[PDB]
């Protein structure tokens, strides 16, 4: 699908990310996008560049 | 019978192994890309840490 | 500056205010290897910078 009609800059990227200068940041409204397997554990094994 | 001679001349030198430019030994292709990031941003104290 | 002991100056003088005039020596263009030596004779030539 295409795009929506605001894109945007994707997220601003604050620099200093732990300070009293910025707010609260970095994913603490958690929408999913993540596995749902995330509350089930297993062994990772990254292969990312093993090939 | 055979003498030295001894005065003072400018000789050329050895040659030192030169600098060429890139475009010689790399050649260009057809394919172009683009990168750009989001925006970066930072707040803080303007005179001392 | 200098110290009144002697006139020998210990740091000099230089501001921006200074006329800078430089002397350029250059290499005497008569002497010279030339390995192919063939565009000047030796004799009814001279050879200068430029």
């Amino acid at each position: 699908g295409l795009q929506p009609p605001p894109g945007g800059t994707l997220e601003d990227t604050y620099r200093f990310v732990t300070s009293q200068a910025i707010a609260c940041q970095k994913h603490t409204p958690p929408a999913p996008k993540e596995d749902p397997l995330k509350k089930y554990t297993f062994w990772e094994v990254n292969l990312k560049e093993k090939f | 019978l055979w003498l030295p001679s001894e005065a003072t001349v400018y000789l050329p030198p050895v040659p030192v192994s030169k600098v060429v430019s890139t475009d010689e030994y790399v050649a260009r292709t057809n394919i172009y890309y683009h990168a750009g990031t989001s925006r970066l941003l930072a707040v803080g104290h303007p005179y001392f840490p | 500056i200098k110290k009144p002991n002697n006139n020998k100056i210990l740091v000099p003088k230089v501001s921006g205010l200074q006329y800078r005039v430089f002397r350029i020596h250059l290499p005497d263009p008569n002497k010279f290897g030339f390995p192919d030596t063939s565009f000047y004779n030796p004799d009814t030539q001279r050879l200068v910078w430029a």
